[PDB]
């Protein structure tokens, strides 16, 4: 996406900062919720040896 | 990206405004006339 949105925006029209600073918003929500299953999966897993400790 | 693609053939319109196209008749046409006014008269009819 950005590099066709580089190479289609014409360089003579301005008005893209928006569409960047959105998909910028965009792509830091989605890094969050990478983020967000990443450390899920971190919680599971130290959950998971903590709750066999504890059963056994 | 396929309108990405599109838009730099539509680009390549350079060609399209570029290659199509004033003034080659023009600057001959006058030394057309320049020089078949010497040649030419209503009055000596």
């Amino acid at each position: 996406t950005i590099n066709q949105l580089v190479d289609s925006t014409s360089p003579s029209t301005i008005g893209i900062e928006e569409q960047v600073a959105d998909i910028t918003s965009t792509y830091k929500l989605l890094s969050t919720y990478e983020s967000e299953s990443n450390s899920f999966d971190e919680h599971i897993k130290d959950l998971k040896k903590n709750f066999k400790q504890s059963s056994d | 990206r396929d309108e990405v693609i599109k838009k730099k053939n539509q680009n390549e319109y350079y060609r399209g405004r570029t290659k199509k196209l004033t003034i080659i008749s023009t600057k001959e046409d006058f030394l057309r006339s320049q020089e078949i006014l010497a040649q030419t008269e209503k009055s000596v009819f």
